[PDB]
RNA sequence: UAAACGCUGAAAGCAUCUAAGUGUGAAGCCCACCUCAAGAUGAGAUUUCCCAUUUCUUUAAGAAAGUAAGACCCCUGAGAG
RNA sequence: CACCUCGAUGUCGGCUCGUCGCAUCCUGGGGCUGUAGUCGGUCCCAAGGGUUGGGCUGUUCGCCCAUUAAAGCGGCACGCGAGCUGGGUUCAGAACGUCGUGAGACAGUUCGGUCCCUAUCCGUCGCGGGCGUUGGAAAUUUGAGAGGAGCUGUCCUUAGUA
């Protein structure tokens, strides 16, 4: 039972280059970098990397932890990418992507403007339903959190943009 | 028989050293800074008479502030007028104005005098790895094994 | 943009609508850039502005040879005018009224007129004390602080001359511009004296 | 004379606590007026103190 | 948010747990049970 | 940046706003706006003007005495006092 | 308690002038809610600014009237009398109730009752002279640093929408 510990494999062609730091990641979605510790060892097969750190102290685990976790992110984003599902809830509550731009209509008295960056897309397949689609984990949730802190859920009657499953608990309000 | 060397001004010649301060503790490098500007290094010591070596510090930009010093060591000022208190973090000081960081601990460890003063005007702190001093042809001064 | 005038003095004008509105009229005859310094030679960009035409008798060889570059007869008045595009402007260039349009908005920077030693009250619109029920205290500037520090504070405000400061009054508006006359009205009031250096800038604040 | 005494010792690779020690250790009475002179102005004798203080102490 | 010097957990679901040096007590069931000690 | 809210993330297979990494966030903090300000003895910077004179001592960063650029005395005054 | 002051440290309230602390009255940010909305309650961060005009009373306080976004709480010799006032405390006069055989007194009231000082030093607000700033001059300047400012209502619209 350790994330550091556990093999990380590299499916399909993804491909991973080397530095003393700032270890990349490429494949069909894109490139990455992260600026991994200089102390948790990579060990590199054909197909799979695992990590090794020195000792057994607390700063060791939990880089080790850290770092597995990072780099493993890296290879899935760049395999597969990721997705945050908003699904927006009211009664004139709507979505409308124009490439890059978000704009949102939630009850404001203007609408909403988003823009994503370059590794970042919105899909809206329908007018209430938004998903940000990126390579980087780390993006993808920061721009689905600010898409939700817009306007987020309200418990008396569950309006407000969501996360696509996530409870949101609600009150009987007389 | 009252034969004690005494020093006169301008007979002792004073070399000029450069410091880097890369990656050094700012209150190390500040008190063998210090010691060199009072001239506590050589022999012909004379504590009325100013005797120390002008020195430069390159590099004040990197120099190191251990544990939260970054962001909790506060330098306070007051203008004198009722709550004109004004304060800057250590970490601001060394990213905005280095010279006035490395100043000012030097300054703390300089005597409170005429020929502290003195003495403290022979110092020249530059952020970064060059200095325009080139003409006084200064010799580097290690102080991995002093600090 | 920016010139240097003459405080004329007061009126009012007429606009459309019939309505009245009171005008500073400030003349400014051509001004002519002396020097331009840029970053390389002063280590920020700037242009010199030179106006109000002086005999040569009331001028210096080291003045008359400064304004030798310019190509103008002796200046009265010297400013510099930062924020500005110096690809624009080069020495011997002149400036006049005509920069500004009407209903432009404008800051306008002028000496405040001198009082001379005057009293708390007047200078620092400090309150008075009663004039009758016994009172002895009329026009003094008040107490000076509590015991404890056994000094008082600075900016306890007191008696002193008074005016004569750099006052600028901000978002002024241009009410009309004789490019003939040289003069341009503007909306309002301005501090100076008439016939004192007036500096009329874009403002800041639009 | 312990400041001239420690500068003129740490220009010889030494501590002037270091010398002093070294010193009462090799039998050397040499007060501190006399070792701060030397430093001064004889600075060869000076250096051939620091070296039998040194030598007793690697004793 | 409650700012106590005693922070404790109320039911099974409350965590404590340390944020920036300082303990916390966070619940995901009731929001009441948010503690911070202070 | 505060409180607060996070994103990613292990220690602790989970969980987790934090340890690393990264972001939002107040009439507050640093700017921004206005004024003073190089006696800032750390006395800064730019443009322009004058020109290397004479006598005597001593190699003196010497002394005094005509001046240059310029300033002032004095006199007429106020927008200043 | 009795440690400074009895070869004197002026004692309430008010006025003039403020300055500071935050345990925050309004404004700003946020968490929780027995938070539907409008209102709120409680807590957290926040001292930038603001935080009233009267009737009564010497009053502080307090009550009341009418407003305000709010009408904060405190320190500074219960700040500030060589800055002011002197209504009260409190001198000498006189009177009431009361006490005393009495002179007188308060376990109490009421009317009337001298508020001195030309600023030496520091400090504070303004203004000059000298010298310095390394040849002598005339202007224009950067900004180390410092000060000022910092408040807020109502209405319309979004929308009688959520
Ligand atoms: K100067
Ligand atoms: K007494
Ligand atoms: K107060
Ligand atoms: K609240
Ligand atoms: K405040
Ligand atoms: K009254
Ligand atoms: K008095
Ligand atoms: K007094
Ligand atoms: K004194
Ligand atoms: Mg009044
Ligand atoms: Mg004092
Ligand atoms: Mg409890
Ligand atoms: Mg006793
Ligand atoms: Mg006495
Ligand atoms: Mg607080
Ligand atoms: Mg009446
Ligand atoms: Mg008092
Ligand atoms: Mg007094
Ligand atoms: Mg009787
Ligand atoms: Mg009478
Ligand atoms: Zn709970």
């Amino acid at each position: 039972s350790r994330i550091g510990n556990k093999v990380v494999v590299l499916p399909a062609g993804v491909e991973i280059k080397q530095d003393g730091n700032n270890i990349t990641v490429k494949g069909p979605k894109g490139e990455l970098t992260r600026e991994f510790s200089s102390d948790i060892k990579m060990n590199i097969e054909g197909n799979e990397v695992t990590f090794i750190r020195p000792n057994d102290s607390k700063e060791m685990k939990t880089i080790h932890g850290t770092t597995r976790a990072n780099f493993n992110n890296m290879v899935v984003g760049v395999s597969e990418g990721f997705q945050k599902a908003l699904e927006l809830i009211g009664v004139g509550y709507r979505a409308q992507v124009q490439g890059n731009k978000l704009t949102l209509n939630v009850g404001y008295s203007h609408p909403v403007e988003m823009t994503a960056p370059e590794g970042v897309t919105f899909e809206v397949p329908a007018n209430t339903q938004v998903i940000v689609k990126g390579i980087n984990k780390e993006v993808v949730g920061e721009l689905a959190a600010n898409i939700r802190g817009v306007r987020p859920p309200e418990p008396y009657k569950g309006k407000g943009i969501r996360y696509v499953g996530e409870f949101v608990r609600r009150k009987e309000g007389k | 028989m009252r034969t004690t060397y005494m020093a006169k001004a301008g007979e002792v010649e004073r070399k000029w050293y450069v410091v880097d301060a890369t990656d050094v503790p700012l209150g190390r490098l500040s008190a063998v800074v210090a010691s060199v500007l009072r001239g506590k290094n050589k022999p012909t010591f004379t504590p009325h008479v100013d005797t120390g070596d002008f020195v430069i510090v390159i590099n004040a930009d990197k120099v190191k502030l251990t544990g939260k010093k970054a962001t909790d060591k506060i330098y306070y000022r007051h203008s004198m007028y009722p709550g004109g208190l004004k304060s800057v973090t250590a970490g601001e000081l060394r990213d905005k104005n280095s010279r006035r960081l490395i100043e000012t601990s030097v300054k703390g460890m300089l005597p409170k005098n005429t020929l502290g003063r003195k003495q403290f005007t022979k110092l020249n702190v530059y952020g970064g790895a060059e200095h325009p001093h080139a003409a006084q042809q200064p010799e580097v001064l290690d102080i991995t094994n002093l600090i | 943009k920016g010139i240097l005038g003459k405080k004329v003095g007061m009126t009012q004008i007429f606009t459309e609508s019939g309505e009245l509105i009171p005008v500073t009229v400030v003349e400014a005859t051509p001004n002519v850039v002396l020097q331009v310094k840029t970053v390389e030679t002063d280590g920020y960009e700037a242009i010199q502005v030179g106006y109000q035409d002086k005999r040569e008798v009331l001028s210096n060889k080291p003045a008359k040879g400064h304004v030798a570059k310019a190509n103008t007869a002796p200046k009265r008045f010297i400013k510099e005018f930062k924020n500005v595009e110096l690809g624009e402007y080069e020495v011997g260039k002149e400036i006049k009224v005509d920069v500004f349009q009407a209903g432009d908005v404008v800051d306008v920077t002028g000496t405040t007129k001198g009082k001379g030693f005057q009293g708390a009250i007047k200078r620092h619109g400090q309150s008075r004390g009663p004039m009758s029920h016994g009172s002895r205290y009329h026009r003094r500037p008040g107490s000076m602080g509590p015991v404890a520090p056994n000094r008082v504070f600075k900016n306890k405000r007191l008696a002193g001359r008074m005016g004569g400061d750099r006052v600028t009054i901000q978002n002024l508006e241009v009410v009309k511009v004789d490019v003939e006359r040289n003069v341009i009205l503007i909306k309002g009031n301005i501090p100076g004296a008439k016939k004192s250096l007036i500096t009329i800038k874009s403002a800041v604040k639009a | 004379w312990i400041a001239r005494i420690n500068a003129a010792a740490r220009m010889n690779g030494l501590s002037y606590s270091k010398l002093m020690h070294g010193l009462k250790l090799a039998e050397i009475d040499i007060n501190r007026k006399m070792l701060a002179d030397l430093a001064v102005n004889d600075a060869a004798a000076f250096t051939a103190l620091a070296e039998q203080a040194k030598d007793a102490l690697s004793k | 948010m409650k700012v106590r010097p005693s922070v404790k957990p109320m039911c099974e679901h409350c965590k404590v747990i340390r944020r920036k040096g300082r303990v916390m007590v966070i619940c995901p069931a009731n929001p009441k049970h948010k503690q911070r000690q202070g």
